[PDB]
């Protein structure tokens, strides 16, 4: 689920209150589709409400589904709205308060978002952008090996409990570390974009537990993502719960800062791209892969850390560990018990494409299409029956009672299967009772 | 003209720039009148089919007597221009033909 | 009795502008392909064909580029016999398809030298004077089948003026040299495909004028694009000269360009008149030539410490850090090597001279 | 991997904003610069891999002219305002010279061009095209020149759309129809940024799907050298191509006679 | 349209023995014109 589809599903309020926030109006607009974005421009100086169908003429009559695409998405983001216009008709208009705060941000005006950090001067312990980005990884890193359970990573409690909000990691019994369910188990498998996309969408819908305002967290993490890397800004100016939200990002390594009380922080471009989520980001320099897939489904890694380890070992049974080696070879008991435990096989294809070496970049398909193949297969192997329970409708001495009958329950849309030529169905044991009730009642109107 | 040059010069000598000023409403109006169809920018508008206006039959015997003619005036234009007093017997036929 | 001893110990140890002449203004440009059997050797990948067909799609388009008011003409030999595949005319995209068409064609039999010269003398046999006839020839097989002696087609193509180049794939051919010699016409070989493409675009330029062509003044048209609207009474549609003979339906277009010699009317141009004659074309086409007639002199490349002068590029404000600056000849700029190439190749004209 | 670069040229003769100030018209050389800075603001803002190039096309030369506001379009807005004031301010007039140098600034923006394409990576593809807003009169001498840039821009595929403010341009209308570019005069100078916003922001896939007015029409007649006259059939000379109305032995340019037996 | 005399007319021309035992001769007219002016 991209950005926009949790914009999309906001209160209007909530919207109004983003978009007093310039970067919040530039991250909208940026996020249109391009006839969106030409159509808003167009909006930008119109004080009047424009005819719809006026609007609807400005298309080209085959792009008219695009058209209307574009027009429901901007409808539902709230960027616009309908208005009464005078004789009935109905006009359209920007929202006054939206079109001022990104004429603000574009034409330029107002108040600016921050300070500078001049104010404070240069950095006494200032850092490097390889450094910030490798802390970001550290940091990443260290989070996913407590989700592994490795005894190295002593994260706080609270990120356990946020963990557990999002049901990775179920606390079954307090005090021992929870196990990591099924959906955490598929969000191991996400690449790093991914993951943070998905943890801040959690992190979002759960935003009021925490009694921090939803408003003031988006506009942060926009003005982050619009912010310049390299680059710190002034902490101060911010609520106590925008303070503790910036804190756990920092816990998350999103944004480095020395200490608690340091008025610096520098965003990293995992929060740069954070509001994008798993697209835009295209030129993605991620670490090479180290990752050898021969034809006698082995692999060899060239990895020392126990995460990666651990993720290979999820799918394949583990031979040899040499310093900077590790040698697997991937099985269909191995595979199966991956399964078993949740993980798709197209999350495995996908991942070992992704941690691909770069020799094997050289051949054309990244990966020997026979073991893709094979694992896609026992896959299906895994899910070769089909199990639902339902209730038998077989007693049907007539065609046309079976017809009517099979027809009121396709009106339902309880039915599961059905088969006319020998007169029998079956039904879920929810919509079995109306059935039942429909059959009985019209055999009593017999 | 050195003296207009020179207004200007120092008229945006000292400039700013400027954001209300850049537009109307009134002038927007304006723009969207002139860029609404049927406006003044949206030259005519739609046409005819001419394919319905003229059977396919007709159209073809158009193609024939185009072909036709061409040919003619093409064999006209090869005589042309007279440099010979036997092309002018050629042309006065060609001139024939064609009316018949 | 290698087998004495032997073992790999030791193995493993630790480790091109000519003068201000006449060119060729209009040009009947004929180009012969060979379709033998060795068409279908790897001199160039995949194969001779495809590449040749490749190379010749972009010779067309360049050409077509540079000379507007220039004709091409499309013949393959095969089976000791010649097809002419494509007439002679101006359309590019006729040829582009009928040379994407003939991607497929048939490799087999030999070439037939006599036979194509001679369609291509008969086609060109009643050109004007003042236009050039030039004959292009792509020779891949080294043995020619000739019906009777190939000479005298020598002979009667000098008189009439037939100017001849040969590019051929293999090695040099005695015969080829004599001809592409004594027409006046040039003889190359092929090294590899960037040196096929060179060629090419080499043969792209107009060639210099011969002593005995003339210089008439011929008489051209200029219509402009009379478009008719239905909002007026005199919006009569009639099917385009060059889309009539057509196997579709012909464009029907209420307007267009209209001959001013005989009103006849095409929908495409530069297209001269088919019933008069006459030579129909745009002002731009005329000065798209005029490069050919205002050469663009090589600049002075200067080492940058040797330059005791500016460190950027006057056409990119680029931070010139190259072994290499470009000084122009007329105003004396800096330019680096990207723009000095670009300009000479593309832009012809150096934007300091025009200041 | 669309990356869309909008190089702007702005015609930027003193002379003709000079008259214009003294007629105390509501339109200025100001407002034409904010309008250009907004609609450059605007081409950023459509997306992250989308390029500006402005480039002031002046007499004497032409120049690389490139709180609460964005960062890059701040600073961009402050270099622009920046070279403009320092060209315009060192504007003197030295020299008859009126015509501005507009085939100049073509070709310096299509080198500009050339050399953001060699910098462009294989990975993205940059579609690039040029809008050109015509404010003083056109110029005659540079007509070759200018035609030199316009199949140039066809060399490459690029678009080239022109603004006539006051004087009208049949070059530029001629170089619109042969490169695809949009022309179109301004009716009312003060509604120019909606004009450059609604019709020459949209890229030409944009344009593709909208709705935009036709294109105007476009005559292609001649002079005839010996008086300049309109010619609609004209006698063409086979060596430097000059066309006359009557016909001659000998060419005036060539100075090669017509060896016509 | 004349066809040069080609060296190969009697090595690559050969009998067509069709596996029905076939004797197509394919009998063509410049096949046998090559032959007279060779022979
Ligand atoms: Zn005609
Ligand atoms: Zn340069
Ligand atoms: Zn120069
Ligand atoms: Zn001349």
């Amino acid at each position: 689920r991209n950005l926009q589809e949790f914009l999309g599903g906001l209160s209007p309020g909530v919207l109004d209150r983003l978009y007093g926030h310039p970067a919040t109006c530039l991250a909208v607009f940026r996020e249109l589709p391009s006839l969106a974005k030409n159509w808003v421009m167009r909006m930008l100086f119109l004080e009047q409400p424009l005819p719809q169908a006026a609007v609807a003429l400005w298309v080209k009559k085959e792009f008219s589904k695009a058209q209307e695409e574009s027009t429901g998405l901007l409808s539902g983001l709230r960027i616009w709205h309908t208005q009464l216009l005078p004789g009935g008709l109905q006009g359209l208009i920007l929202n006054p308060i939206f079109r001022q705060n990104l004429r603000i941000a574009l034409l330029g005006g107002g108040k600016a978002w921050s300070d500078d950090t001049s104010q404070l001067g240069p950095d006494k312990h200032a850092r490097d952008v390889p450094s910030l980005d490798k802390y970001a990884e550290e940091r990443w890193e260290v989070v996913l090996h407590f989700m592994v359970g490795s005894p190295s990573a002593a994260v706080s409690q609270d990120l356990a409990q946020l963990l557990s909000q999002a049901g990775l990691m179920k606390s079954t019994e307090p005090g021992e570390p929870p196990c990591i369910t099924s959906a955490g188990f598929q969000f191991l498998l996400l690449d790093t974009p991914a993951q943070l996309w998905y943890f801040m969408l959690q992190y979002l819908q759960t935003a009021q537990s925490r009694g921090m305002d939803l408003v003031e967290i988006l506009s942060f993490l926009f003005q982050l993502s619009f912010s310049t890397l390299g680059k710190d800004y002034s902490v101060e100016g911010m609520s106590d719960s925008l303070l503790n939200f910036l804190q756990h990002l920092r816990e998350f390594g999103l944004v480095f800062q020395r200490k608690r009380k340091s008025r610096r922080y520098y965003p990293t471009r995992l929060a740069i791209n954070l509001s994008s989520g798993v697209s835009g980001a295209g030129g993605t320099v991620h670490q090479p892969g180290f990752i050898v897939v021969e034809t006698n489904y082995r692999l060899y890694a060239y990895t020392e850390s126990e995460l990666q380890i651990a993720l290979i070992a999820l799918f394949s049974e583990m031979l040899y560990r040499f310093p900077n080696m590790v040698v697997a070879q991937v099985t269909r008991e191995s595979v199966q018990q991956a399964i078993a435990s949740g993980i798709t096989a197209q999350q495995i294809i996908h991942f070992l494409r992704t941690r691909a070496h770069p020799v094997m970049l050289k051949q054309t398909p990244v990966l020997p299409p026979t073991i893709t193949d094979q694992i896609r297969l026992w896959e299906l192997e895994r899910d070769r029956l089909r199990f639902t329970e339902g209730v038998l409708y077989n007693q049907f001495l007539s065609q046309v009672d079976f017809e009517l009958l099979l027809a009121h329950a396709r009106e339902l849309g309880v039915l599961v299967f059905e088969n006319s030529a020998k007169r029998l169905m079956v039904v879920t044991p929810a919509g079995h009772s109306d059935v039942k009730r429909f059959w009985k009642r019209q055999k009593h109107s017999s | 003209i050195i003296n207009s040059f020179q207004s200007i010069r120092q008229e945006m000598e000292a400039y700013t720039p400027k954001l209300t000023q850049v537009l109307s409403s009134s002038a927007a109006s304006s723009t969207i009148t002139a860029l609404s169809p049927g406006g003044a920018l949206m030259q005519g508008g739609t046409q005819q089919a001419i394919n319905q206006m003229v059977p396919n039959d007709i159209q073809s015997e158009l193609k024939h007597l185009y072909v036709a003619v061409g040919e003619l005036l093409r064999h006209f234009w090869s005589c042309f221009p007279v440099n010979t007093p036997f092309l002018e017997e050629k042309v006065v036929k060609m001139k024939s033909n064609l009316e018949r | 009795r290698w087998e004495g001893g032997y073992e790999r110990t030791w193995e493993i140890l630790k480790e091109e502008h000519h003068g201000q002449v006449r060119l060729g203004m209009m040009r009947h440009l004929y180009v012969v392909v060979d379709g033998s059997r060795t068409m279908e050797d790897q001199d160039l990948k995949p194969n001779r064909l495809t590449c040749t067909l490749k190379l010749l799609e972009y010779f067309v388009e360049e050409y077509f580029d540079q000379n507007p008011i220039s004709q091409i003409g499309i013949i393959v030999t095969k089976s000791k016999r010649a097809e002419k595949l494509t007439e002679l005319s101006g359309n590019p995209r006729k040829h582009i398809t009928s040379l994407k068409k003939a991607v497929d064609m048939t490799c087999h039999g030999e070439p037939s030298l006599y036979n194509s010269l001679s369609i291509a003398m008969q086609t060109l046999k009643h050109m004007p004077g003042h236009t050039s006839r030039e004959v292009l020839i792509i020779f891949s097989s080294l043995t020619t089948c000739d019906p009777s002696n190939i000479y005298d087609l020598i002979k009667t193509l000098k008189a009439a003026k037939i100017r001849v180049s040969v590019i051929g794939l293999s090695a040099e051919v005695r015969v080829c040299t004599v001809l592409a010699r004594e027409t006046g016409g040039t003889y190359h070989v092929i090294l590899d495909e960037s040196h096929y493409k060179e060629l090419l675009t080499h043969h792209v330029s107009p060639p210099p004028a011969s002593s005995s062509s003339e210089c008439s003044l011929i008489r051209m048209g200029f219509p402009q694009h009379t478009i008719a609207s239905l909002s007026d009474q005199d919006a009569k549609p009639s099917f385009s000269m060059a889309h009539l003979d057509g196997n579709t339906e012909p464009g029907l277009t209420l307007g267009g360009y209209f001959c001013p010699q005989c009103r006849a009317k095409y929908c495409e141009l530069p297209v001269e008149c088919k019933i008069c004659g006459l030579t129909l074309v745009s002002a731009p086409h005329l000065a798209r030539s005029y490069h050919h007639l205002f050469p663009l002199d090589a600049f002075q490349e200067i080492p940058l410490e040797e330059y005791n002068g500016e460190r950027f590029c006057y056409g990119c404000q680029g931070e010139l850090k190259d072994q290499h600056v470009y000084v122009c000849a007329v105003c004396q700029n800096v330019f680096c090597v990207d723009c000095d190439v670009f300009v000479h190749d593309s832009l012809h004209c150096c934007p300091g001279c025009i200041h | 991997d669309e990356l869309n670069l909008l190089v702007i040229v702005v015609d930027a003769n003193p002379i003709w904003w000079g008259k214009q100030a003294l007629k105390e018209s509501q339109f200025t050389l100001s407002k034409c610069i904010d309008a250009v800075m907004v609609l450059g603001n605007s081409h950023l803002f459509m997306n992250r891999s989308n390029k500006l190039a402005v480039i002031a096309s002046h007499i004497q030369e032409s120049r690389f002219l490139y709180d609460g506001k964005y960062e890059l379009l701040t600073s961009a807005n402050e270099v622009i305002v920046e070279e403009i004031k320092d060209l315009m301010t060192k504007s003197d007039i030295k020299g008859q010279h009126t015509e501005t140098l507009l085939a100049g600034s073509l070709a310096k923006a299509l080198c500009y061009i050339h050399r953001m394409n060699k910098e462009v990576k294989d990975n993205q593809e940059m579609k690039s095209r040029i809008l050109v807003i015509k404010a003083a009169e056109d110029s005659a001498l540079q007509y070759m020149n200018f035609m030199n840039v316009i199949f140039a821009a066809q060399k490459q595929n690029i678009l080239i759309d022109a603004c006539v403010l006051d004087s009208d341009s049949g070059l530029l209308q001629q170089a619109c129809d042969i490169t695809g570019g949009l022309y179109l005069k301004v009716p009312q100078m003060p509604s120019l940024l909606q004009y450059l916003l609604w019709v020459f922001l949209p890229d030409q896939d944009q344009r593709s799907q909208l709705i935009l007015p036709p294109p105007v029409h476009v005559d292609y007649r001649a002079a005839c050298f010996c008086h300049r006259n309109l010619i609609e059939i004209g006698y063409v000379c086979s060596v430097c191509l000059s066309i006359f109305c009557n016909f001659s032995p000998i060419c005036t340019t060539c100075e090669t006679a017509f060896k016509i037996s | 349209q004349d066809v040069g005399i080609s060296a190969a007319f009697l090595a690559d021309v050969r009998p067509q023995t069709d596996g029905c035992n076939g004797l197509r001769y394919n009998l063509t007219s410049d096949i046998i014109e090559s032959i007279f002016r060779t022979y």
